[PDB]
């Protein structure tokens, strides 16, 4: 059983150093290359470049910056990952691949990438803990379709996950669409609430979004109203 | 060693060794 | 440079055949060897197919490679259900003195499971309160649509804008249909300097666009 496992998840801070690794086993190790997999949530596989554990030989894809590595130990017969000092865009999934395949009539390719490891899941976070902004999503002419209405509540620039809404008080619970959170660059969190309510009503009816954030203890309620 | 790789038709790297 | 592009979803009605291009240059696939890989969610990529159109023991021949001249091509044929997952292609670039390995955009397939349908577009301004604060976002929803994927595009005025913009992974919601949202990211300054911004919206080669200005 030709067999590669990897080393398991790891939760870091900007600027921190860290290594993975890969460990061959049941083949001659130093025999064939091992080449790094990079895939950030929601994006698609990159080829980060290769190592060859004969003799430590790497091949680095053009666009590693030079903060990360790969070295190879014969003793153990395994793989490494470095980085220097880890930043947030490091975040990401990584799977080794050995460059190696043989079908069943003996025959012998040396391009192929057919074993992979489990990957190493690897979460690298560059802000502190902050309670959230929100801002009122107004209905308007432009949210309005038929005898229907649109109107949410902006809830950004918050750390650590999660947020929780509600609206009048948990009184109103349909019809409510409260979307995922998305990582902005700054490191810090948005999500968006939004609820469909009559027309009719808009300019009678009050409207409160509840927003309670556990990590900073923080609570905000905001009014969403049309425009004057 | 056998560190060849064969890119492609008539195609290799790492011919030696 | 250096990109395989394929086009970001496809689809099947169950048992039919799919096929996904996968388009490059002469500095990779014209002359190099090709490979193709299957992904499924939350899994370790599995090869499904070797030096343009041989695949390991263990893979069916209803998966099937093709590659002719600056591009190639994965045909899935007896469409299943558990083949729905994302597809890369891949080889090897030339283009510097040595073998580099290069993967292809992607192309997410899904298994027809309902009919298609379009989606539908609500873009909120950044609010008076949010322009006080000295920021400024444009909040983009998408949804009831099928299959569950979609490309989004920003334009201030007429013109693409990649700043600042994330979007979620679409997800199901009570009409068993997809939703997911997208954020645009600005200072005061450009959203008052600009005559509109618009959000656009992409899928199974249907266009939808909203827009708004400062006014």
């Amino acid at each position: 059983q030709v067999q590669l496992v990897q080393s398991g998840a790891e939760v870091k801070k900007a600027g921190e150093s860290l290594e993975i690794s890969c460990k061959g086993s049941g083949y001659t190790f130093t025999d064939h290359w091992i080449a790094w997999v990079r895939q950030v949530p929601g994006k698609g596989l990159e080829w980060m470049g290769m190592i060859y554990p004969g003799d430590s030989d790497t091949r680095y894809s053009p666009s590693l910056q030079g903060r990360v590595t790969m070295s190879a130990d014969k003793t153990l017969s395994t793989a490494y990952l470095q980085w220097s000092r880890l930043e947030a865009s490091d975040t990401a999934m990584y799977y080794c691949a050995r460059l190696h395949y043989s079908d069943r009539s003996g025959s012998y390719f040396n391009d192929v990438f057919h074993m992979w490891g489990q990957g190493t899941t690897v979460t690298v976070s560059s802000a502190s803990t902050k309670g959230p902004s929100v801002f009122p999503l107004a209905p308007s002419s432009k949210s309005t379709s038929g005898g229907t209405a649109a109107l949410g509540c902006l809830v950004k620039d918050y750390f650590p996950e999660p947020v929780t809404v509600s609206w009048n008080s948990g009184a109103l619970t349909s019809g409510v669409h409260t979307f995922p959170a998305v990582l902005q660059s700054s490191g810090l969190y948005s999500l968006s609430s939004v609820v469909t309510v009559p027309s009719s009503s808009l300019g009678t009816q009050t409207y409160i979004c509840n927003v309670n954030h556990k990590p900073s203890n923080t609570k905000v309620d905001k009014k969403v109203e049309p425009k004057s | 060693k056998r560190k060849r790789i064969h890119i492609g038709p008539g195609r290799a790297f790492y011919t030696t060794k | 440079q250096s990109v395989l592009t394929q086009p970001p979803s496809a689809s099947g009605t169950p048992g039919q055949r799919v096929t996904i291009s996968c388009s490059g240059n002469s500095s990779n696939i014209e002359n190099n060897y090709v490979y193709w890989y299957q992904q499924l969610p939350g899994s370790t990529p599995k090869l499904l197919i070797f030096r343009d159109d041989q695949r390991p023991s263990g893979v069916p021949d209803r998966f099937s490679g093709s590659k002719s001249g600056t591009s190639a091509s994965l045909a899935i044929s007896g469409l299943r259900s558990e083949d729905e997952a994302d597809y890369y292609c891949a080889s090897w670039d030339d283009s510097r003195g040595g073998p580099d390995y290069v993967f292809g955009t992607g192309t997410k397939v899904t298994v027809l499971g309902q009919p298609k349908a379009n989606p539908t577009v609500t873009l909120f301004p950044p609010s008076s309160e949010e322009l006080q604060a000295n920021k400024a976002t444009l909040v983009c929803l998408i949804s009831d649509f099928y299959p569950g994927a979609v490309t989004v595009a920003w334009k201030a005025d007429g013109s693409p804008v990649k700043a600042g913009v994330e979007t979620t992974k679409p997800s199901k919601q009570s009409n068993n249909k997809y939703a997911a949202s997208s954020y645009l990211s600005l200072t005061p300054e450009q959203w008052k300097s600009h005559r509109s911004y618009s959000c656009q919206v992409t899928h199974e080669g249907s266009t939808v666009e909203k827009t708004v200005a400062p006014t």
